[PDB]
RNA sequence: CCCUGGUGGUUAAAGAAAAGAGGAAACACCUGUUAUCAUUCCGAACACAGAAGUUAAGCUCUUAUUCGCUGAUGGUACUGCGAGUUCGCGGGAGAGUAGGUUAUUGCCAGGG
């Protein structure tokens, strides 16, 4: 059995058809779809505190399911007293089935558990179908336990879509039921 | 891939206590309790107090 | 009509020294190109050119006669030495005498406007206007008197009184050439 | 758009570097290049002193009726060896042609090897 | 207040040693250079310091492709 | 004064300046120009003396454009020294002008007043000059 | 012979963007990760297993030259030489302008 995420089932069985009708696309897979979700977290303070970076990496692992990579400093800078090549950030890429499952978990479970959650700004679009927005308190995810955290942390989420514009991606996200603050 | 650096992903059923909706979602969280999903499949059941359709926003 | 005619004769010298000798003989080397023809190399009388076209602009058009043919040519270029007031080459771009064509033509402002007299502000929005005519009838520059233009008045493009066979070509007919606010 | 274009560009860069690392082929020891489509598998032997294809083979050839598996390319390499021996060429230089020497190409090359062709 | 500077190295005598069309035999030096001002074409080789030398007897020739100069022996 | 605010190198070699002008030899921003009839160097300070003269003569009538900027150091050894050490030190700045450089351009005023003002300017420069109207407009 | 795919030579943008046409074959997108392989995480690339679907994209052809690139003829700068001196002879730009330019070609395979 090729086990399939419920999001993938929902997409393939409805969303393709509604978007074809709604945007008069000539051929079927002109329809937008999702290629990757990038979860990033920038801990510049890790240059003092290694525990911060280790905790962030581990907590990302529990949140998603796959291990993270610690990015390095592209340039040595003094304003943040950064030496080139130091560990400064940590990111995870989600693709395919894991991507769909994570996005489902997020939208239905973790966005609800945010303090004063009143939707998400439906305008954080880079003009090319890529939607990036932040979450300040990782504790919204029930996966991580409260006691073991060493410092409350946030993280940025970027969703990359095959769409050529923002309208297409916003329509796809709305069909997915993404709680945009509107 | 190589296989030694990943937490154990598991299929999990999340149950809303309020609306009763259940979500099938592959969570790394091991739940002590087991539930028979609609599909006759056993899944670790985690009960979550707040979910999608029971938004104070939707 | 003569004052738009220019006498030339062909040259076959083609050298720096040769051109210097010609200009010593008080003529001007010149070339004519356009209409896909072979370039024509010729020479012009400097005194005649000075007398007739002492005020030549990019939009001046004239007639070249080699005794055997007539050509309608724009003064595409003229290599002038300012210190010695010396022309030392002319480029003539030929056009078809009967083909309507466009060209930006500058404006010339005359009169003292009542609005500016009384406290108006000149703002010359447009320094030129796109007109349309056969080559021989293109206006050298289009005149505009501001005297009746009072305060808070802009000049419409149609308001420009135009020579006979010259016609406006601007897409925006209602744009303002000069305003007095 | 740009992503497919850059994938193409990377493939071309690899191909070019491989070519001038292995050098050109001569009638004595010509060059064997391969191409791996989504459906088929192509091989050509080229003499660059002429720009001529001395011999060639691919899974499109109906008579062979091979597939696109390791087994099939093993048999295809066997056929290529027997076709080249009758044209008495035993030394070849192996242009991997922008691919990585692994899997299908590994089996192809080793099959040419077990039957007396110097690659 | 004397001069702060005045210091120059020995000239290294770079440049093309055999002109295009000349006949060379194997091993001749053709160009001495820092960097591939001229690149290598057929039948020549490049030393560890980018010297151009002839792998076989022949006649030097320079070609130009996309603005880069190539040296060959034909 | 008029002087560059930053230089790659503080001192540069005095070339030989010769030939007429093949560029910057046409009236561009104005109505009347002050061409030179020689090839020489115009210091920044003579430049600003001529500029004062023109501007002061013009009672707000129009605008003045300066078509040369000095950017060339002129070094001079200390007063009493010998020929020893080398390349003494920048003293003042020079601009290069060749026969046919427009050098100065004026807008707005009547031609008579412009001619007067610009002879008043020419009285303070080290080169012969000529006042030119556009010679292709009026 | 031609279309397509692959592989050489001839180096002038043989360049990108926008719009239209097709897709039989071929090619590409596309399917699944479970088999060997790869990723400083990620079947994205690559690797392997296959053919449900498509011209949407890549690709091919046709487009205004919209951007770029290339480029006349003259003239000028500059230059060799001269018992002609701002000259006499020889060579001759760059830039600008009239324009032009979205290649061509050798041979391997499939079949029109």
């Amino acid at each position: 059995m090729n086990y399939v995420p419920e999001l993938k089932k929902y997409y393939k069985d409805s969303v393709i058809k509604e978007l074809v009708k709604e945007f008069e696309y000539k051929s079927i897979m002109q329809v937008p779809k999702l290629e990757k979700i990038v979860i990033s977290v920038g801990v510049g303070e890790a240059v003092r505190n290694k525990k911060l970076l280790d905790s962030a990496v581990l907590e990302l692992a529990q949140i998603t399911g796959q291990k993270a990579v610690k990015t390095k400093a592209k340039k040595a800078i003094a304003g943040f007293k950064i030496r080139q090549g130091q560990e400064i950030g940590a990111k995870v890429t989600l693709r395919g089935n894991a991507m769909y499952e994570f996005l489902y978990k997020l939208i239905h479970l973790a966005l609800p558990r945010v303090k004063d959650f009143r939707g998400i700004n439906g305008d954080a679009f880079d003009g090319n179908g890529n939607y990036s927005f932040g979450i300040t308190e990782q504790i919204i995810f029930s996966e991580i336990d409260y006691d073991k955290i060493e410092r409350i942390s946030g993280l940025n989420i970027t969703i990359v879509t095959t769409a050529s514009n923002d309208k297409e991606s916003k329509a796809l996200l709305l069909k997915f039921g993404m709680p945009f603050s509107n | 891939m190589r296989k030694d650096i990943h937490p154990k992903n598991n299929l999990v059923v999340f149950k809303d206590g309020s609306n009763g909706a259940m979500f099938l979602t592959k969570s790394t969280l091991n739940s002590k309790e087991t539930i028979k999903y609609i599909d006759g499949k056993e899944y670790p059941l985690v009960t979550v107090e707040i979910t999608s359709k029971s938004h104070p926003f939707y | 009509e003569n004052s738009r005619v220019l006498s030339c004769q062909y040259r076959s010298s083609f050298g720096s020294s040769n051109a210097r000798r010609i200009r010593a003989k008080s003529e001007i080397p010149a070339v004519v190109y356009g209409q896909g023809k072979d370039v024509s190399h010729l020479r012009i009388k400097s005194s005649e050119f000075n007398k007739k076209f002492a005020k030549f602009t990019d939009n001046t058009v004239l007639i070249l006669d080699d005794g055997k043919l007539e050509r309608c040519v724009f003064v595409k270029d003229a290599a002038e030495n300012i210190a010695s007031k010396l022309i030392y080459h002319i480029d003539f771009y030929e056009v078809d005498r009967n083909v309507e064509l466009e060209k930006y033509v500058p404006i010339k402002l005359i009169g003292a406007s009542i609005g500016v007299k009384e406290g108006g502000i000149l703002t010359v929005l447009k320094e030129q206007v796109k007109v349309r005519s056969l080559p021989l009838d293109l206006p050298e520059f289009i005149e505009l008197d501001l005297t009746p233009v009072n305060k808070g008045d802009s000049v419409l493009l149609k308001d420009l009184v135009l020579p006979s066979n010259v016609r406006l070509a601007e897409n925006d007919e209602n744009l303002e050439v000069v305003i007095i606010k | 758009m740009k992503k497919i274009k850059e994938a193409e560009q990377r493939k071309l860069r690899r191909k070019k570097r491989i070519k001038d690392k292995i050098g050109r082929g001569v009638a004595s020891r010509p060059r064997i290049t391969v191409f791996k489509s989504n459906r088929y598998f192509y091989a050509q032997v080229i003499d660059d002193s002429k720009g001529h294809t001395i011999a060639s083979i691919s899974t499109i050839e109906k008579s062979l009726n091979l597939g696109k598996n390791i087994d099939d390319v093993k048999k295809l390499g066997e056929v290529l060896a027997k076709r080249l021996k009758e044209k008495n060429i035993n030394n070849l230089i192996f242009d991997r042609n922008g691919y990585k020497y692994h899997g299908l190409i590994a089996s192809f090359a080793t099959s040419l090897r077990e039957f007396g062709i110097n690659i | 207040g004397s001069s702060k500077n005045g210091r120059d190295s020995i000239s290294k005598r770079l440049g093309v040693k055999r002109s295009g069309g000349q006949f060379v035999k194997a091993g001749e030096i053709i160009v001495r250079q820092r960097g591939t001002k001229f690149h290598k074409g057929k039948n020549v080789g490049l030393g560890r310091d980018y010297t151009i030398f002839a792998l076989s007897s022949g006649k030097v020739e320079f070609k130009t492709l996309k603005g880069r100069k190539y040296v060959s022996i034909v | 004064m008029l002087s560059p605010k930053k230089v790659k190198y503080r001192k540069k070699q005095r070339g030989r300046l010769s030939g007429e002008a093949q560029k910057g030899n046409k009236i561009s921003f104005g109505e009347y120009g002050l061409v030179s009839l020689e090839t020489n160097f115009i210091t920044a300070r003579q430049i600003e003396a001529a500029r004062i003269a023109m501007t002061r003569k013009i009672k707000r009538g129009g605008r003045v454009w300066i078509r040369i900027f000095p950017d060339i150091p002129y070094t001079k050894k200390p007063a009493e020294t010998r020929m020893g050490k080398g390349k003494g030190g920048v003293d003042h700045w020079n601009a290069p002008v060749k026969l046919g450089t427009v050098m100065f351009e004026m807008s707005g005023v009547v031609e008579e007043l412009a001619q007067e003002a610009m002879s008043l300017a020419s009285s303070k420069l080290p080169v012969k000059t000529m006042f030119v109207v556009r010679r292709d407009l009026r």
